[PDB]
């Protein structure tokens, strides 16, 4: 059937206030790279 | 004090965390590919902190000032030193008698 293709596209694949807070969560990040 | 080399570690060691930081925020940006085109407040105030607390450790680390006048060192310089001329030795003193031969 592909013999005669009409129309086709590209479709990109699936992805793979305070400042304490702020650095609690970047280093809690820091430290699941770190794990990883 | 010598504490101070030890702080110069750590500032660059915050910098350096900072640099992840910033590198992670960039795969954000190039994660999420939005009109942000804006850093965290937090990460930028964290490399601001370390680039002044580095710089500031390294005012210490530079070392002391020396006083120009030439007169400054040697000024304890008593006399009983510059007539030594220590190419002109000479042993036939009384120490080598007075002492153990």
């Amino acid at each position: 059937s592909l013999a005669e293709v009409v129309c086709l596209e590209m479709v990109d694949l699936p992805l793979t206030d305070g400042l304490l807070g702020m650095f609690l969560k970047r280093l809690s990040s820091q430290l699941i790279l770190l794990q990883a | 004090p010598s504490l101070w080399k030890g702080l110069v570690g750590i500032g660059l060691f915050a910098l350096a965390h900072a640099a992840f930081s910033a590198a992670q925020h960039r795969s954000y940006m190039r994660l999420t590919e939005k009109e942000d085109e804006s850093l965290p407040i937090d990460i930028v105030l964290q490399t601001l902190l370390a680039f002044a607390v580095t710089c500031y450790g390294i005012v210490h680390i530079a070392g002391e000032f020396k006083d120009m006048d030439a007169t400054s060192e040697l000024k304890n310089k008593t006399f009983d030193t510059l007539r030594n001329h220590p190419s002109f030795y000479v042993f036939n003193h009384r120490g080598r008698v007075l002492f153990r031969p």
